[PDB]
RNA sequence: GCCACUUUUGGUAAGCAGAACUGGCGCUGCGGGAUGAACCGAACGCCGGGUUAAGGCGCCCGAUGCCGACGCUCAUCAGACC
RNA sequence: GGGUGGAGCCGCCGCAGGUGCAGAUCUUGGUGGUAGUAGCAAAUAUUCAAACGAGAACUUUGAAGGCCGAAGUGGAGAAGGG
RNA sequence: GUCCCUACCUACUAUCCAGCGAAACCACAGCCAAGGGAACGGGCUUGGCGGAAUCAGCGGGGAAAGAAGACCCUGUUGAGC
RNA sequence: CCAAGCGUUGGAUUGUUCACCCACUAAUAGGGAACGUGAGCUGGGUUUAGACCGUCGUGAGACAGGUUAGUUUUACCCUACU
RNA sequence: CGGCCGGAAAGGGGGCCGCCCUCUCGCCCGUCACGCACCGCACGUUCGUGGGGAACCUGGCGCUAAACCAUUCGUAGACGAC
């Protein structure tokens, strides 16, 4: 009942469109890993757009300003808040909805993450074009934890690899055993195959 | 319309929420950077300002008027007693910051350092400790306390030890010691964490912290001076004699149309008591405290190889409102910020310095040791009799 | 004379009532909301050493203008003064009560203020004297306060 | 009295001043043009069902979450609806 | 309907009017916020003990210290006050 | 010390308390940017965002308060000369 | 060209904005914020009533002509800022 | 029911080794009949020993503190604060 977004390869808006709707519709969304979330158009228009978006503090008093987050979760946070109406109190309760993450944090690392293909870099940027990482623009626009979350996602990397191996090693041996078995389950697959699942 | 002459601001918008500071202890806000390369050592010291006095030295800069020539310059007493360790704390790099990971504390910490953790020391019952000193005294938690060591060196960083002021030793009022967290900066963490347990419920002197002739940064907080004006605080120009509503104000605050005030325009409020980091004080001299040697104790933590006394670095009638250091002392270039018996924090400095005032060495061959209770005119009591002769008294 | 809020039982409760008094309303309504929930000895060593200046009375919804002070900080608040006309005059009204209590025969120890109420007077008239010759009001804002006292253990 | 299509006078011009025809606003809500006296649709008793206009259908925001069609377009100032 | 209230009131058909209030910098009366706020700051200054008293920074007596300084903060008038 | 260039000391304040305690003002009230608008918003729209109750100051803003503009024009309104 | 980060002064004359000149300088660039900024100040100038002079008017008086003297009121409210 | 490991970014109710017990039960086909068959009718079926709030119950092993005022300091200070 909790929906777990990957965030590499995702489109900035084009995700943060339709968590918005997931999100006023009820479901709790968490996305993770919004390092690699990349935006359209190339890096120097994005940057110059970040640091225009910089430029936008209130003259009297900045600490009462548009407080610019420099972290990449919490520019996808607050580009999701550009969406939602979020002034009112549906909208301030479909925020606390939306759970943001740069890195993938350990209540989700073993989890099975979303991928959505409707907001997707590959299916809807024509591949010559050149798009903009979120998470180099956020560390060259101010966001201090590039290198830290890029080693512990390492860490994480070099451990799920060592989860994978042993799940293939599990399909080895069940693909392994289903022939030893296949004198006393041919008649348990066979009626599986005349209703279309396991051909 | 515009000004018609052009001038800088007055003030310094980098140093702005000018109120006072919430810490009386001046805090590192950052350490030197670490690398695995050079031996452990701790990163900062405590101590505690006793006043000013003079130096005479030879200047050696081959270039300037005052080559070879030898100036007179001020200096900075502070003295600090050596500091005892009692814990250490390790941290975790996280994507979120740096977060605190397990702080593990000593068997026995002296009750002066108890002190800090009570805000009533009369009225309470000294209880702090007492259920966590009796691990160390059994295998059920001997054998805890050394496996979060042991996972202190797997996931943790940086391990900053944790050490206070030993205020037994000090001529002040106060006996609540301050204490404070020193990132040791060594090799691995390993080493980094097996050099700290057994620095663990003993002593850090100085003179293995710092040297002679090295430039450090002094953290602490400003004397404080109360609710002050814009003229007093901001330094702008005062208005002239005529003026109906007062004269040491501000004239304009802001402009017509931006409805507001701004948060740069000089507005009148508490002046002093800041938190303030200033880099680059060198040390002169390192001192030697008082210790007892045969009987009678050697005192000439003053006496340079060109002078030849018997004085210590206390003035004629002591450091005025500080009393007289009968500690090892370190002795900065020129002021530093803080009154008088306030403590500083002394940080290694976090700048790589190949300059050619940076690399000086320094051999002093003067310390004025006079009253400065008023215009002091004699270096000790034996010249002072010797020049006066027998009194009225004697 | 009907009070405001009736006692749940008249046997045990004891009531007291001093009308148009010549104090100050709002200081004298927040000394009566600083006791209105006190034990009668609590109460009355409460209103000495709020005239001896040891003890304060949280300036709560009065409070335009009211230094802070240090004792105000054990009532949660930050705002305190230490009335001493409206702490004599009901504290004299503790006294009244507590020679009712003994006029019906009921144990003193035990009275804890139920119900206490400041409601304003009628209010007195003098004059004073401003600039350009003029004449602005300066009134007087005297108080009607009520109380009623019951035993529990 | 004011505005608007087109015709038109003075003025460099004007959210300027002066005309003609017709429609508006003023006296007038409602949907659209984010915002709005005049623009586009449309004029009103109180309601239920259906359907449209002008305008829309990534999300705020009802509706394209069509396996919509054919091209053009790279902007270190893109472009985006009387 | 319920409560308070303690001496008069109303329905219909006609008649008559000093017949309906949110405004008039409206008239008169009362009451808020500001607000326990601004303030109670011109001319040097009070202190100790006792008494009466339910109660004393302020009264009175005693002591001490000050001031007006003979063009007075003194002693007496005229006008005015009654 | 008019200023360069401000600094320090004293008295009475302000400040805090015991007592006594008003008045001017007030549509509802108070956070900003831009848009349109009666062509310079605290309220509308789109954003920025928003945390009780408060104290000493301050003179930006409330196109602050006072006074049915005193300048200018209209009045078949007057007066002084 | 990128670029407003940091500077852009001291004075004689004048009410000056502009102007002109002396001297230093690295440079002595231009400007906006209700022609920024009077409950911030000053009141020199204009812009009240007193006066003198020139011109005009028979006259009261007039002068985008000169000169001289001429009260600059209030914050304790709310927001803002400290 | 006892031991071995797997966890730090915001730490794993997971795997493994023994034991005293226990079962031919569970799973897939069949055989046999029973269980309010509550008489056509709604929120049924769970995570649910849910989160919080009091008072009752019985036992076991453990705990006996600080904060704030008042006093003092003067590294601070309008008052608070420190
Ligand atoms: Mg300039
Ligand atoms: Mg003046
Ligand atoms: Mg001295
Ligand atoms: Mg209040
Ligand atoms: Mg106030
Ligand atoms: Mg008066
Ligand atoms: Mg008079
Ligand atoms: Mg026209
Ligand atoms: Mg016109
Ligand atoms: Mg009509
Ligand atoms: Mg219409
Ligand atoms: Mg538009
Ligand atoms: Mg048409
Ligand atoms: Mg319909
Ligand atoms: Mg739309
Ligand atoms: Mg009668
Ligand atoms: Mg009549
Ligand atoms: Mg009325
Ligand atoms: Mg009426
Ligand atoms: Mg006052
Ligand atoms: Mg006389
Ligand atoms: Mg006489
Ligand atoms: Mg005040
Ligand atoms: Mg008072
Ligand atoms: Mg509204
Ligand atoms: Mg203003
Ligand atoms: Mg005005
Ligand atoms: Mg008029
Ligand atoms: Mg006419
Ligand atoms: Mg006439
Ligand atoms: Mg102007
Ligand atoms: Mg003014
Ligand atoms: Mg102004
Ligand atoms: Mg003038
Ligand atoms: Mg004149």
């Amino acid at each position: 009942q909790v929906l777990v977004l990957d965030g590499r390869g995702h489109l900035l808006g084009r995700l943060a469109a339709i968590v918005a709707k997931q999100v006023l519709l009820g479901r709790k969304v968490v996305v993770v890993r919004c390092e690699g979330i990349n935006i359209s158009g190339n890096f120097y228009r994005n940057k110059l757009k970040y640091l225009a978006f910089l430029r936008k503090r209130m003259n009297t008093n900045p600490s009462r300003g548009p407080y610019h987050f420099r972290a990449p979760s919490r520019i996808f946070w607050r580009t999701v808040r550009g969406m939602l109406p979020h002034k009112t109190k549906r909208g301030q309760a479909a925020l606390d909805r939306l759970k943001v993450f740069d890195g993938i944090p350990p209540p989700y690392d073993k989890k099975k993450r979303m991928v959505v293909p409707a907001a997707l870099k590959v299916v809807r940027l024509k591949p010559t074009r050149k798009f903009a990482y979120l998470g180099r623009l956020a560390h060259e626009v101010g966001w201090k934890y590039q290198a830290v979350t890029a080693t512990l996602e390492e860490k994480r990397k070099e451990k799920a690899k060592i989860h994978y191996r042993k799940k293939k090693q599990l399909m080895r041996l069940r693909k392994q055993a289903e022939k030893n078995v296949e004198k006393k389950i041919s008649k348990f697959t066979d009626v599986l195959k005349t209703h279309g699942l396991l051909v | 319309s515009h000004r018609k002459f052009s001038a800088p601001r007055h003030g310094s918008l980098g140093f702005l929420p000018r109120k006072r500071s919430s810490r009386h202890r001046g805090k590192v806000k950052s350490f030197p950077k670490d690398d695995p390369s050079k031996p452990v050592h701790l990163t900062a010291f405590l101590g505690y300002k006793a006043g000013m006095t003079h130096i005479v030295r030879e200047v050696d800069r081959p270039g300037s008027k005052v080559n070879k020539k030898e100036v007179v310059e001020a200096v900075t007493i502070v003295e600090t007693p050596p500091m005892v360790v009692v814990g250490i704390v390790g941290y975790v790099e996280t994507p979120r910051g740096l977060r605190t990971f397990k702080t593990v504390f000593a068997e026995h910490i002296s009750d002066e350092c108890k002190r800090r953790f009570y805000k009533n020391w009369h009225k309470s019952k000294k209880k702090a400790f007492t259920k966590y000193c009796k691990k160390w005294q059994d295998d059920a938690g001997k054998r805890q306390l050394d496996k979060d060591f042991s996972s202190m060196k797997k996931y943790c960083q940086v391990i900053r030890v944790l050490a206070h002021t030993q205020m037994r030793l000090l001529p002040l009022r106060q006996k609540k010691a301050h204490l404070m967290e020193i990132q040791v900066n060594g090799g691995t963490v390993a080493e980094k964490l097996d050099w700290a347990r057994e620095r663990l419920e003993q002593q850090v002197p100085v003179s293995q912290v710092f040297g002679q002739d090295e430039m450090i940064d002094v953290i602490g907080v400003t004397k404080g001076k109360g609710y002050k004006g814009v003229t007093s605080r901001w330094h702008t120009k005062k208005l002239p004699r005529k003026t109906h509503r007062g004269l040491r104000k501000v004239a304009c605050i802001g402009a017509w149309h931006p409805a507001r005030v701004a948060f740069s325009v000089a507005r009148a409020g508490q002046k002093g008591y800041h938190h303030r980091t200033e880099i680059n004080k060198k040390i002169y001299k390192i001192g030697q405290g008082y210790l007892i040697k045969d009987g009678k104790l050697i005192k000439n933590n003053a006496s340079t190889d060109y002078d030849l006394s018997d004085k210590s670095i206390n003035p004629l009638g002591g450091f005025v409102h500080y009393g007289e250091v009968t500690n090892d002392f370190v002795m900065l270039k020129g002021c530093v910020v803080g009154t008088k018996k306030r403590v500083l924090t002394l940080r290694k400095s976090l700048l790589v310095q190949t300059k050619r005032r940076a690399l000086e060495k320094i051999d002093l061959k003067f310390i004025d040791t006079t009253s400065k209770f008023g215009h002091g005119r004699f270096q000790t009591v034996e010249e002072k009799k010797a020049f006066m002769g027998p009194l009225k008294k004697d | 004379v009907r009070y405001s809020l009736d006692p749940e039982n008249p046997t045990k409760s004891c009531k007291s009532r001093g009308s148009n008094l010549r104090v100050h309303f709002k200081n004298t309504r927040e000394t009566a909301q600083a006791i209105k929930g006190m034990h009668i000895r609590k109460a009355t060593k409460y209103l000495k050493d709020v005239t001896l200046k040891k003890q304060c009375v949280p300036f709560r919804r009065y409070n335009g203008g009211v230094g802070r002070c240090a004792q105000a900080k054990q009532w949660g608040w930050t705002q305190g003064r230490w009335p001493k006309k409206s702490a004599e005059f009901l504290l004299h009204m503790l006294k009244n009560a507590e020679s009712n209590a003994e006029l019906k025969g009921l144990d003193v120890d035990s009275l804890v203020i139920e119900h206490i109420q400041v409601n304003k007077a009628p209010k007195m008239r003098r004059r004073t004297y401003r600039a350009h010759g003029r004449i602005n009001p300066y009134m007087s804002s005297p108080c009607h306060i009520e109380m009623i006292l019951t035993e529990k253990e």
